[PDB]
């Protein structure tokens, strides 16, 4: 009964939770997981998955390394808007987008963890991709981000 | 027994003894670690108040 | 609580009044605010100001 | 300006350049930029002092970067003129290094300067 | 790496054998190296081309 | 209201307040450490121990605004920690522009520039204003009459606010007043015979009261309309109040409160008037008013147990005699304690844990042995005062209230 | 020691005051007549040396300034007609180590007023250094800037300035060297 | 001319003509910065104790040392190819080590090297903010710490509660003199472990490899959960 | 000027020899290893062979121990 945001490039993704809101964000220590307990826990619900074009690549790690409020979460709060649910952010900095027009923010101290696991089984029932290609995704991107922010 | 009683007191109370080249450390406890705060440094609470009764005031 | 000497300077900004227990105690006449002055072990005999008023020359029963 | 790292306050620009001045009395400085990464390569400098004045700083912010390979301690100073002032020559001195001795009779001042710099790394 | 190299280095860069010759023997050394070839070193002549 | 003991070879060297308004009240304290300790004040433990990354802290500063913290360290560093993420959670901000000697005293100007007094004699002024050019830099050095015959130390600086100074007091006795900007001397003062340890003003500045380990406390004063158009502080008044030093001064002003605390070495405090110092009266506390007790007797055997620090002491009526005593030096803190009636047991009991003991009288001596209990051995407790022989009622230092030897129900108050 | 004069500022008495140069950074101004220490003016750093500037304000009533230098190079004045309270702190410009500071162009200590309304403010500030570097400012405009730039820096005598002396004009230094 | 193996695969020992350490190439060919390169058919290039820190840790001895063949790691203290390239080596094709560092003066040469080999992906972000990397990698399986800052344990605390899977490792060096000069190595070591040992890294083993680093050490530590 | 151009370049040629000969050799590490355990007993007993495995060959020289 809950979303979290949960980017790897441009490819954002509002995975939202296999139990209730307060479930997500009360405790957190029941997933402990090997795979099934993630795979159990884990709902692709929206993917607003880019590609490699470096122009919406450097725009969201732009928003990345900023605030969060880029038009992929424009379109996650598009994508989620059913009765102004509870969402499960990052990074407390995204304090405009969590809280900007009808959903209930959380992100204090179990997100961590329950991050912990979903970044920890990104690849493996997330998307229909394989750990060379994120690796090579995130790659892409961190040259991309590299060349913009060091001049050359 | 009464000229070694500290020796085997402190012999038996401290840790991290030697094993050749090596030297094997015990870790604390949370206990103490969170009850209290760590103890004060001697050398400056020394330095301090040998300072404050240092012997050009003349104290009595 | 006796006073044996009293003094003032040449704009009526501070006055001294020197007691018999030895102190000398500056007060300032626009708003009756003490400074207390101990050094003279006996009476207070003789006080005066400077021009400036910067300055308070005090006697007693030591010759100093 | 902003790119000149360490730049020393008051006492010890103070300090720094009194040392520079019995160093130069001693003929134990190497005055100049390019006679300052000289004894960077050879090794026989025990401080680099570099002005914060230059209008291009980055004549001069290439120094450091052989001075953190070979771990020698490098200072800025705000003024060319009174860096030159202390070296004792006519002209304005952009960067300076005191060179090494043994028997040095400020071996002492260089040494706690040289502690103080490195403090502030 | 040129760079951070002394300007008496960028004078004698290009004249290493002349200059470790004159080195390991008690000699003189060059003055020009590979920056002979200038215009304003063109320009000059006699020993202010050294200069 | 309350007493946060500490153990063995624990002490405090100073501690600072901070209430943002709307929050609660938050406490941090040096030891003779590298660490700050926040306390919550409603346990009695540390809620927080911050290893400050820099050598041993000898003083501790709070901002104006109260969301960062200067902790001044041996190695000459000054430490900015950042307070304001709430109550519990420090994060370290900014390490300033080191020196050599050590910092031992702090001061705030506001938020923006951080005052320090050293031990090499000097003052030093960095400036704590974050998104400036010359942030964490210090911007200026002032250095004090030194003594002639031994280093001199300066101990006390604060900052001034109504006019624009920096009152100091160091180790030669002399008390310097600062014109911040200029960073220079405007008048000192040789007032102390020996060292001015700390020094306070009052809300306006017309006051700065000052003492010392020569233990006489005096007022510097800038009252008058001519005081304040010319800027000059006159050596007010001076009063002879305590027995051995003053290590600790503290002023507060307001509406029905305008008192000046202080104490020393001797271990009595010290309640002087702000506005009325050399004419007003003066309270000298009490060296201790028990409000928690460490004492308790026993009417059978007519004997009397008694705690200091991690030791208890037992003796008997007659004259009198000691017949037992437990320097129990597993334990690093005490607290309350209690004996059963009949004699045979006693708890004694700290906020980590407890601990019971019987006792056998054999003679002209006793036998204490250590009875185990793990629930007693893992619990908190306050106040134990024996129902029976047997059963004790133990009040945790979590608001929590067993009946041992199990639950009451405890209604809720209004917050 | 410097001798100069100094006016009460409520009467329009004048008395002369010595000024000494003393340790720390401390100059102590005393009386002429009786003695009596009047005030002190604790730079920061190595006092070095002083000097004294006038300035009219009125019809008969002047402003005596206190100019005391730093080994460094860092310049107080210090108006002392009131307690001696410091108006301007600057930095000399270049100059490391400062051993003679001087004005002129109006009246100086060595070149004097024999009457109150010929008082003149010093035009010349020479700050005279131990490389024998002698900075000139300007202070019909270098009293406003805080960092202010010397009109020229003469270089010509290449040991310790001991000596820099303005003509009463105000038109030659005197640079001169032990 | 005879190479055996170490501890960790991918850490071998080149003995011979000089008995001393070596790992292998996923540079296919060449040097990056002049290390002696020896093949034996294989290309295999030497260690140095001096230039690198973890190599100094190896040569005094580090039994689990969690840099191993069969992860990926995160190095928060690089600031050029002259160590990670040999965690590359030791890691492997299989993995992918993470190179995060702030000053973007060196960060040159370690795009530049990161360039030549897949595994080393940079990141050029100061590692006391690990939420603007958040969106490039997590959960790696061994950090590394060579920060030379103050507050090396809050750092790497953030890092390893943000990026580090459970039972993973910790390498963290430590400098004495960016801590607390004038004060032993023994009691700063101490301080920082206990302060390591206050987030959920249970200290395994310090040691303070003296003769490549003047008031040095590497502790490692398992982090707990 | 010219010989101390001479000795000059001889010492520089022996810096850069001593340089890059100690970077080829391999110097036997002294460090003071410290090995963190459980309660009391774990530091009372032997540390057994828990990075040794061998007391006679892989023990007490610490650039390559080994796992059999």
């Amino acid at each position: 009964y809950v979303l979290t945001e949960t980017s790897a490039g441009y490819a954002l993704l509002k995975a939202s939770d296999k139990k209730i809101y307060k479930s997500s964000s009360l405790i957190q220590d029941l997933d402990s997981s090997d795979k099934v307990l993630k795979e159990f826990k884990i709902a692709a619900f929206s993917k607003f998955n880019s590609a490699a074009n470096a122009l919406e690549e450097a725009n969201s790690i732009i928003e990345g390394k900023v605030s969060s409020q880029l038009e992929k979460l424009l379109e996650e709060i598009k994508k989620d808007k059913k009765s102004t649910l509870i969402v499960s952010e990052t990074k407390l900095a995204n304090a405009i987008n969590k809280l900007g027009l009808n959903f209930n923010v959380v992100s204090d101290a179990v997100t961590l963890d329950i991050y912990r696991a979903i970044k920890e089984y990104l690849p493996e029932l997330l998307p229909g991709m394989s750990d060379n290609d994120l690796s090579k995704m995130s790659l892409g991107l961190a040259h991309s981000i590299g060349r913009h922010k060091l001049k050359f | 027994i009464k000229t070694k009683k500290r020796k085997t007191l402190k012999n038996l109370r401290k840790d991290s003894v030697k094993r050749g080249k090596f030297r094997v450390q015990l870790l604390s406890t949370t206990q103490d670690s969170k009850t209290l705060p760590p103890k004060k440094e001697s050398s400056i609470i020394r330095s301090k108040d040998r300072w404050l009764n240092r012997k050009a005031l003349n104290k009595g | 609580r006796y006073v044996s000497s009293m003094a003032i300077d040449n704009m009526g900004q501070q006055l001294a009044v020197g007691f018999a227990s030895g102190v000398i105690s500056i007060v300032s006449l626009a708003d009756l605010q003490i400074r207390l002055l101990k050094w003279h072990i006996d009476s207070v005999l003789s006080l005066s100001f400077s021009h400036d008023g910067s300055y308070l020359l005090s006697g007693g029963w030591e010759k100093v | 300006n902003p790119k000149a790292f360490p730049l020393a306050d008051a006492a010890l620009t103070q300090q720094i350049l009194d040392v520079v001045q019995q160093a130069a009395n001693l003929r134990q400085l190497k005055k100049g930029a390019n006679e300052a990464t000289k004894t960077l390569n050879r090794g026989i400098s025990e401080f680099i002092i570099m002005a914060a004045d230059c209008e291009p700083i980055e004549i001069l912010l290439h120094l450091p970067l052989l001075c953190e390979d070979k771990n020698v301690p490098y200072v800025f100073v705000p003024s060319r003129v009174a860096l030159g002032r202390a070296c004792g020559v006519s002209r304005p001195v952009i960067a300076a290094s005191i060179t090494t001795n043994d028997a040095s009779a400020i071996k002492t001042q260089i040494y706690a300067v040289k502690d103080k710099i490195e403090t502030l790394l | 790496s040129l760079a951070k190299s002394p300007a008496s280095t960028i004078q004698i860069l290009g004249a290493e054998k002349a200059l470790f010759r004159a080195l390991k023997t008690k000699h003189d050394t060059p003055k020009y190296g590979l920056l002979y070839h200038a215009s304003l070193v063109g320009q000059a002549t006699g020993k202010n081309k050294g200069k | 209201e309350m007493v946060i003991e500490g153990g063995k070879d624990r002490s405090i060297e100073g501690l600072c307040w901070s209430n943002v308004n709307g929050e609660s009240l938050r406490l941090f304290s040096i030891g003779g450490s590298t660490v700050v300790t926040e306390w919550d004040l409603a346990t009695g433990l540390p809620l927080r121990n911050y290893d400050c990354n820099s050598g041993v802290i000898w003083s501790i500063s709070i901002n104006d605004s109260q969301d960062k913290l200067s902790v001044g360290c041996d190695n000459g560093t000054v430490v900015l920690i950042d307070i304001s993420g709430g109550p519990g959670v420090l994060e370290h901000d900014t390490i300033l522009m080191r020196q050599e000697a050590r910092v031992l005293t702090l001061a705030w100007k506001k938020d923006d520039f951080v005052i320090g007094g050293c031990s090499d004699g000097r003052i030093r002024i960095w400036s704590a204003q974050k998104n400036d050019e010359n942030m964490g830099r210090l911007l200026h050095t002032m250095k004090v009459d030194k003594a002639k015959k031994e280093s001199t130390l300066v101990w006390s600086v604060i900052y001034l606010p109504r006019t624009d100074q920096i009152a100091s007091g160091d180790s030669t006795g002399s008390i310097k007043f600062w014109d911040f900007q200029f960073a220079t001397l405007n008048q000192s003062f040789k007032a102390h015979d020996a060292d001015v340890l700390c020094l306070t003003t009052d809300t306006d500045n017309n006051y700065v009261f000052s003492a010392g380990v020569d233990r006489k406390i005096f007022q510097f004063s800038q009252n008058t309309n001519k005081s304040q158009k010319n800027n000059r502080w006159v050596n007010s008044s001076n009063r002879l109040l305590h027995g051995n030093d003053i290590r600790a001064i503290c002023a507060y002003q307001s509406k029905g409160a305008d008192f000046l605390v202080s104490g020393g070495v001797e271990k009595t405090l010290v309640i002087n008037s702000l506005t009325s110092f050399s004419n007003g009266n003066y309270r000298k506390m009490p060296t201790v008013e028990p409000y928690s007790k460490n004492v308790l007797v026993n009417k059978e055997q007519r004997l009397v147990v008694s705690w200091s620090e991690s030791t208890v002491k037992i003796w008997t009526m007659g004259n009198y005699k000691l017949v037992c005593k437990l320097t129990l030096k597993d334990d690093q803190n005490i607290s309350t304690c209690s004996l059963s009636p009949d004699g045979q047991v006693l708890v004694v009991g700290r906020p980590s844990t407890t601990k019971v003991f019987h006792l056998q009288p054999v003679g002209n001596k006793l036998k204490v042995t250590k009875l185990d209990n793990d629930l007693l051995l893992r619990t908190s407790t306050k106040l134990v005062k024996f129902i029976d022989n047997s059963k004790i009622v133990i009040c945790s230092c979590e608001d929590d209230v067993f009946i041992v030897d199990q639950e009451v129900e405890l209604l809720e108050v209004t917050s | 020691f410097k001798v100069a004069h100094l006016q009460n500022s409520q009467t329009n008495s004048v008395h002369g005051i010595v000024l000494l140069q003393g340790n720390n950074g401390w100059i102590n101004i005393l009386h002429s007549t009786s003695g009596l220490w009047l005030m002190g003016c604790k730079i920061e750093g190595v006092i070095t040396d002083f000097c004294i500037d006038y300035q009219p304000i009125s019809r008969g009533k002047f402003r005596t300034i206190l100019i005391a230098v730093n080994a460094y190079g860092e310049v107080w004045e210090f108006d002392l007609n009131k307690n001696g309270h410091v108006i301007r702190r600057w930095k000399d410009q270049g100059g490391v180590g400062i051993t003679k500071i001087q004005v002129g162009g109006g009246t100086t200590t060595t070149c004097p007023a024999l009457q109150i309304s010929k008082i003149k403010q010093n035009r010349w500030l020479a700050v005279g250094s131990e490389s024998g570097f002698v900075n000139l400012y300007d202070r019909n405009n270098a009293m406003t800037s805080s960092t202010p730039t010397p009109v020229a820096a003469l270089d010509q005598l290449t040991t310790t300035i001991s000596n820099l002396q303005f003509s009463p004009d105000g038109q030659i230094l005197c640079m001169a060297s032990r | 001319v005879v190479i055996e193996p170490h501890r960790h695969a991918g850490v071998y020992i080149a003995r011979g003509k000089e008995d001393l350490l070596v790992t292998k190439n996923m540079a296919p060919g060449e040097s990056v910065y002049g290390e002696k390169r020896i093949s034996v058919k294989v290309e295999y290039r030497v260690w140095n104790p001096f230039r690198s820190k973890l190599a100094a840790g190896i040569m005094g001895g580090l039994d689990e040392l969690f840099i191993a063949p069969g992860k990926k790691v995160l190095y928060l203290g690089a600031a050029s190819g002259t160590s990670v390239s040999h965690v590359s080596d030791v890691v492997g094709p299989e993995g992918v080590v993470y190179a995060v560092e702030f000053s973007h003066r060196p960060g040159r040469e370690l795009i530049s090297m990161a360039k030549k080999r897949p595994n080393i992906i940079p990141i050029i972000e100061d590692a006391r903010h690990p939420q603007k990397y958040r969106m490039l990698i997590g959960m790696v399986d061994c950090v590394f710490a060579d920060v030379a800052q103050p507050d090396q344990a809050r750092i790497i605390a953030l890092n390893s509660h943000m990026f580090l899977k459970d039972q993973g490792g910790v390498v963290i060096s430590i400098k004495a003199n960016c801590i607390d000069s004038t004060v032993d190595a023994e009691t700063v070591f101490a301080r920082e472990v206990q302060k390591l040992r206050e987030e959920r890294i249970k200290p395994l083993e310090q040691l303070t490899l003296e003769p490549y680093e003047r008031d040095h050490c590497i502790v490692v530590g398992r982090y707990m959960r | 000027t010219q010989d101390s151009n001479y000795v000059r370049t001889l010492r520089q040629i022996e810096l850069k020899k001593l340089e890059k000969g100690a970077k080829q050799l391999m110097f036997k590490s002294s460090g003071n290893h410290t090995i963190f355990v459980d309660s009391r007993e774990k530091m009372n007993e032997f540390t057994p062979e828990k990075f040794f495995n061998t007391t006679s060959e892989m023990v007490n020289r610490s650039e390559n121990r080994l796992t059999k």
